[PDB]
């Protein structure tokens, strides 16, 4: 609660972005967030590897 | 929407801190990713600024 | 003092918190209020203040 | 402590000075105060209600 009041949120190190285009499925890209730290809502969140997600594909015509 | 017109979505939910944004070609396996978080700036960086400020109003005089 | 010179008090106690600041008119109910209070400046904030540093030494280059 | 030492005191929101005039008495003049949250000496002030304030008329010559 101190910690929102004072600064809100923001980010200390990390959480950079890469894509890797991982062959997971055929309608999905891969893309892969780095390990770091933030705090969100005052809450720490430390993290201490990468996390693989995946974003649908643009089909819309 | 077009890529020349596409934008990411607009949000204000202060319980999330965004990361970034990951942009898809359309109907491609590449994607373009960049990093907007929101980083602290400690008290070495705000001498810093404070510093620029002062170089900032001595090129002005 | 007269409308023209009066200055509101000097105050430099650490205990108390400014909130601003209410000017009363001679001998009449309107009063003037205005609020001076410290307020915070969060990470994003002192972000945006660093970026509006960048744009003023981009205009002076 | 920690808090006063890193940041001193400040306001978060709040706290608007308005005037309002309410014939409580002659010699004074109302002043209400809007609802708020501050840190003061480093301690939390969180006022969910306005409060009211009157003034002394000025009668001075």
């Amino acid at each position: 609660e101190r910690t929102y009041d004072e600064s809100g949120s923001y980010k200390v190190n990390g959480f950079e972005l890469f894509s890797e285009g991982n062959a997971e499925d055929d309608d999905h890209v891969s893309v892969v967030v780095d390990a770091g730290k933030a705090y969100v809502k005052g809450f720490k969140v430390d993290k201490p590897v990468s996390t693989r997600i995946s974003v649908p594909k643009s089909y819309d015509l | 929407n077009i890529m020349r017109l596409v934008t990411p979505p607009l949000n204000t939910d202060p319980e999330n801190l965004q990361l970034g944004t990951v942009t898809v070609l359309p109907d491609s396996d590449e994607a373009v990713c960049i990093s907007f978080a929101i980083t602290r700036l400690s008290m070495e960086d705000l001498q810093k600024v404070k510093t620029r400020v002062d170089n900032l109003e001595y090129n002005q005089a």
